[PDB]
């Protein structure tokens, strides 16, 4: 549940904090994050910072130990790269039409990235935020 | 409790622990759709994001 909601002053999981305090770097800015107040999934309960922690310092500490247990820094990239995709996929909105259904923005900015860091079509993914199988009929979901 | 109509009280095996029924229901939910993991399983630029994944889904029952 601490994934996707939070109560009043509480944190998501470390890694997210760490990973926007790391964002100004080289090799992250592909992964194209701003701070914590910025995503839905690390702003809910106001708590962006914890007293005494350099949340950067401990992401260097955090890669030195993956270092030291042999995940290569190609996958290391990998579980940096998901995380910011779970970042941006919490600030995708979605708009009420016609018939109780729902529609993404047109040239959504936190989808596009969402879709640039996996690696999948754009629009296969957004006709299937808003969209279900029932079974072989397609159905709209509400918001 | 005697005021309240949205919040239940068990007696656990040290005390009693008053519980607010407000927002049980959406944290409990967790229901992904198949297609969903279809878009995200047929990836070709990420080795390590196919690689994770091999009635009604809940948080309770898991």
């Amino acid at each position: 549940s601490r994934v996707v909601f939070q109560a009043e002053e509480e944190r998501n999981y470390h890694i997210f904090y760490q990973l926007c305090a790391s964002a100004a770097l080289p090799e992250f800015k592909t992964l194209r994050l701003g701070n914590a107040n910025y995503f839905h999934y690390t702003k809910q309960g106001g708590s962006p910072v914890i007293d005494g922690i350099d949340d950067a310092k401990e992401m260097v500490n955090t890669r030195q130990a993956c270092t030291l247990l042999g995940i290569s820094d190609s996958y290391q990239m990998g579980i940096f790269r998901i995380l910011a995709g779970i970042l941006h996929l919490g600030n995708v909105e979605f708009a009420s039409r016609d018939s109780d259904s729902c529609a993404i923005p047109p040239k959504h900015d936190p989808l596009t990235i969402f879709c640039d860091l996996m690696g999948v079509d754009y629009e296969e993914m957004a006709h299937w935020l808003c969209h279900r199988k029932l079974a072989t009929y397609i159905k709209p979901i509400s918001k | 409790p005697r005021l309240s109509n949205k919040a239940f009280i068990i007696k656990h095996f040290a005390d009693k622990v008053e519980y607010q029924c407000e927002g049980f229901l959406e944290k409990n939910k967790d229901t992904v759709y198949e297609e969903q993991i279809k878009v995200l399983k047929s990836s070709k630029k990420f080795k390590l994001l196919p690689e994770l994944f091999q009635h009604k889904k809940t948080v309770g029952h898991q």
